[PDB]
This record gives structure tokens, sequence and C-alpha cells, in this order.
């Protein structure tokens, strides 16, 4: 059924999965037009394919010319992703397909189903977890690559860097949603949280600095501080 | 004008012949029912006094034999049978007449409800979703399930109609994803009319014969059945002119029928508001939409 909360080890196993998040697929900005009107133009977006076991990102870059002349652009937003999702398992040999999808928004599970009929043994799950995914355009490696595309492009990351080598794939997304939902709470503190300290810096192959250990523990710290202080001064406590 | 004899009435039972009902006391005097319109299917049906369970009953066409009910004490039910001595049934229903033991069959002659509800249902095509091929007439009860419903347990008893499923391969061609979901009118004019039913008039029979089963017999499945190929041709932006008002008609005609106690349990509120007033239909079904307004607002 849906993930929660109460089968939050499942993703940790040895059954490949993925996320997948739609919400920056279909990127506007709203401006006013000569006449006095309001119109939007489009802006690159991407989809958001990520392994939490292994950090496997994959990125489908989505250029604005994939919305020319198409109307009712928020619904094909979601069948676009679906396509595209369902062109990344049949890219990907049987040994790698994923067992099960999991959708961060229940607007997905429709068109993620239809493009993955044949695929009977897929199973296609929504979530009741409030995920983060939505800031990755906060990741400034990953907002660069989307921003530059001048075509249809997919680019492979790994979004734990290295961490892997010493923490576990628990550990590892816990970081990842905690750095996640302080860049989505109050983006300007959060990034100034990451790189305050000039001698801590990001290798060229990796997206977030390369942190030791304990530096890691001070870092988190400092977000989950973000995060608990915007959430208190939000809701009256 | 036909008729179907009773050997006896041995238990207390509500006897229902189309929309109309009457109760028959245990071991009462009756003996059947008489001047059924010919040129129509009909259903005979039964409800046990003591048993409000397991509604069933028996479509048949007076045309295609003579027929006949008897209950059988092994089995507890009045089971329907066809007499192929011709001479025997003209004489045992010709002395039940003379002995006025039979009721008539109460048409009004204003009224055309039940060819407005069988228009398009003819038996042969009733025995193809019914199999028991040794018998001229087809049994029906409350708890059957069809063929769709076995897919998600004894497949001779089951009812099989013709699988409707908007998330199947049949239903969607590879490249159109999202055009074929959206819009379901390939499904529906070149798989299951072109391909499938060959024609309206038997997709019709088989929606009013679905939702016949549902109304009398509250076939759960059959009322599935009934509201899947509503909603197919309400998610269809391109139907026939035709199509759509012979559609209207039936649709306004059964929710006229349908006993007001029971909307509850016959109507899908999802269907009914997603085809009245979100569907591509949904400023195609006038008379529909007026008798739904003024039955069942709630409902929508
Ligand atoms: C939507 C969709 C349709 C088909 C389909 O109709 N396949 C038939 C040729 C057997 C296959 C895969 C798929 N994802
Ligand atoms: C129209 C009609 C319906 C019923 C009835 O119990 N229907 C439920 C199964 C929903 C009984 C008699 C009758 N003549
Ligand atoms: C309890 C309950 C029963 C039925 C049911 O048997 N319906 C048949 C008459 C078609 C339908 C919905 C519901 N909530």
């Amino acid at each position: 059924g849906a993930m929660n909360s109460s089968n939050y080890a499942e993703l940790f196993n040895n059954d490949i999965k993925l996320f997948v998040d739609d919400t920056n697929v279909y990127r506007v900005t709203v401006h006013k037009t000569f006449e006095g009107n309001v119109a939007t133009k489009a802006i690159n977006g991407c989809i958001f394919t990520l392994n939490p076991k292994t950090g496997h990102l994959f990125l489908k870059i989505i250029h604005t010319s994939v919305w020319a002349g198409q109307k009712r652009l928020s619904q094909l937003a979601k069948w676009k992703t679906a396509e595209e999702v369902s062109a990344l398992v049949r890219s990907l040999p049987k040994e790698e397909q994923p067992k099960q999808i999991i959708v961060t928004r229940k607007a997905m599970l429709d068109p993620l189903e239809v493009h993955m009929l044949d695929f009977p043994n897929i199973a296609i799950r929504p979530t009741e977890l409030r995920l983060p995914f939505s800031a990755a355009m906060s990741i400034d490696k990953l907002s660069d690559v989307v921003m530059k595309a001048t075509e249809p492009q997919m680019v492979l990351f790994n979004i734990y860097d290295d961490w892997l080598d010493r923490i576990s794939s628990y550990t590892a997304f816990s970081r990842l949603t905690l750095l996640l939902r302080a860049l989505k709470t109050n983006e300007e503190s959060a990034k100034m949280i990451l790189l305050s300290d000039p001698t801590i810096t990001i290798k060229s192959y990796h997206l977030w600095p390369s942190f030791t250990d304990e530096q890691w523990i001070t870092i988190e710290s400092q977000m989950r501080d973000l995060i608990l202080t915007e959430y208190g001064r939000k809701y009256n406590v | 004008m036909n008729t179907v004899p009773f050997t006896s009435a041995p238990i207390e039972v509500t006897i229902g012949i189309d929309q109309y009902s009457f109760n028959v006391k245990e071991n009462q005097p009756f003996h059947g029912i008489k001047d059924i319109p010919i040129g129509h299917v009909h259903v005979i049906h039964f409800q046990h006094a003591d048993n409000s369970s397991m509604r069933y009953g028996y479509w048949f066409d007076c045309r295609m034999g003579n027929f006949y009910i008897q209950y059988d004490p092994k089995d507890g039910l009045y089971k329907m049978m066809e007499e192929r001595d011709g001479a025997k049934f003209e004489n045992i229903v010709h002395n039940f007449k003379e002995r006025q033991m039979m009721v008539s069959y109460p048409k009004i002659d204003e009224d055309d409800t039940w060819y407005n509800l069988t228009e398009f249902v003819q038996m042969d095509k009733i025995r193809k979703i019914v199999r028991k091929d040794e018998n001229q007439f087809s049994y029906v009860d409350s708890s059957m399930t069809t063929v769709q419903e076995n897919e998600l347990s004894d497949p001779a008893h089951s009812l099989n109609y013709t699988v409707i499923n908007f998330k199947s391969r049949e239903a969607i061609r590879p490249g159109h994803e999202m055009e074929d979901f959206l819009d379901k009118s390939y499904y529906l004019n070149t798989v299951m009319l072109q391909g499938i039913f060959k024609n309206s008039s038997n997709y019709f029979g088989e929606l009013q014969f679905a939702f016949l089963n549902a109304m009398f017999f509250g076939n759960y499945g059959s009322s599935l059945q009934w509201h899947a190929m509503i909603e197919l041709i309400c998610s269809s932006a391109t139907v026939p002119k035709h199509m759509l008002d012979k559609l209207d008609e039936i649709l306004y005609y059964q929710i006229k029928t349908l006993p007001e106690q029971y909307s509850d349990i016959l109507l899908n509120e999802r269907v009914w508001n997603i085809c009245l007033y979100s569907s591509f239909q949904k400023n195609s079904l006038h008379n529909t939409e007026k008798i739904m307004e003024n039955k069942y607002p709630e409902l929508l």
C-alpha cells in the first residue's frame, strides 16, 4: 500500500525501488503583458527519480520546447513524467529495474500506472510522507545543469556523494531529507550554514561539501535548528 | 398472450414478473401467470418469506418454448422447466385458466416501461452471458459473480459480461497512454463497438440486462457492469449522436423505475456525478440529468 513512518525501513532493504517527484517538471514565471494581462513563461524543469538505497539520481531535464503548442500543461506534465519514467525503466537491464516506484504526489498514480501496465509486477505506490524533494533545485549543481540545458537530457548523479563509505543508507537518506527540508524552509539560511566555512569545499565530482563526521553532526544540528525554529515561529511554539 | 403455469406454491414467497410483484401464501392455490406480452424477454423472480436472502429468478421468452414453475423441496427453490408435450401444456393451462387460478400480467395500456427497459435485450445474448446451454431460459441470483469479479469462483455459475477495464492494454494504445485514458473514444468505438459488440444495439442490450440484474437481484457485479458501460460512453469525446440520444432514453427509464429505497445501493455517486457534471457528455443526457436532479438530488 502507501509508504509512511510505519514502513520506513523498507526503503533501505534489497528490493530495488525508486522515488519519483514531479514537482519541478513544469516550472513557470508569471508576469504581466504589455496590455496588463498575466502570462506565464516556462523555464526548464526536471524529473527527480531517486534510488534511496544507493543514492543514484536519474535527473531527466525537461526542456521548455516540450511544452510548445501544448494545452493543459500541468496535466500534460504528469503524463510526460510517467512517459519518461517508463522509458527509463525500459532502458535498464532487467536486473536493475525497480520492483516498486513510489510517487511523491498521488496525482502521479494513474499516469504512471498507464505507462507501466505491461510491467504488472512493478508496484506503483503513493506515500504519506511529506518529502522535501521539491527543494532539489536548491542544490546548485542540479539547478545549474537544468538551467543550462538546450535540449532534453538525462544526467546521472549520486545524491549522497561518498557518504555511504561511512554511513548506512538509512542515515544518508535522513541527512538528505534534513538538508532538503532546511533548504525548502529557508533557502538562504540553509545555504549559509552549508558554505559558512571557506576551508570546506565541494569536490568537483560531488554535490555537497566535504564535511568530516564531526562537522556533519554540527551541520545537521544547525539544520535541525533552522527547521524546528521556523516550525515553532509558524505554529506558535 | 402467453402463460407460465405453476404446479403449486408450497412455500410462502414474493413472486415478481418484471416490475410487478405479489405475495403468495404457504400452500395458497396459486397456479401461475397469464396474459404475458409476447415480443419481449421477461423475468420471473422469487424471494422466500423465511429467507429474504438469495433473491433469484429466470429470464425467458415465451416464443422459445412452453415454460412452467415447479417447487423442488430438495434444492429448496422454485425452478423453471420446459414442457416439451405441447398438448399436455395447453391442457394444463386451459384448466388453470378455467378455474381462474392465475394472476394476469397487469399491463396498463399506456405503459411502455417494460419495453423501454428491455428494448435491446435479446434472449440469445442473455444465454451467452449466463451459460447453461441445455435450457432455453437463464437463472440469475443475488450472489452470482462476474467473470471480471473472478479475476480479482465456480465458472459455470458466472455472469460472463464483457470485461471493461480502463487501466488495461485493451483500453489503451501504446504511444497514446494519456490520450486514450482521458478520452476513451478508441476503446468505445474501435475495441468495444466495432470489435466486440459489433453494434450499439448489442452494447445497449448488455447494459440494460446488467441494470435489470442489479435492480431485481442486487447482483453487485451486474451493478459494476452497468456503471462501467455508462462511464465508458460518458468518458468518450466522440460518440455517435444517435447513441447519446438513445442512452439518455435508456437511463431515464432505468432511473424512473429504480425503487427509491434502494437508490443508495443501486447508484454510484462517483460515476453519476462524473457522468452528468464533468464528462465529455455532461450536457448530452438532458432527460436523465433532469430526472436524477428531481428524484435523487442527494446523490449529487
Ligand atoms: C499503455 C500500454 C499499452 C500496450 C498495449 O496496448 N500493448 C498491446 C500491443 C498488447 C502495451 C504497453 C503499455 N504500457
Ligand atoms: C424492483 C424490485 C426489486 C427488488 C429488490 O429487492 N431489489 C433489491 C435487490 C435491490 C425486489 C422486488 C422488485 N420488484
Ligand atoms: C452495502 C452495499 C450494498 C450494495 C449492493 O449490494 N448493491 C447492489 C444492490 C448493486 C451496494 C453498496 C453498498 N454499500
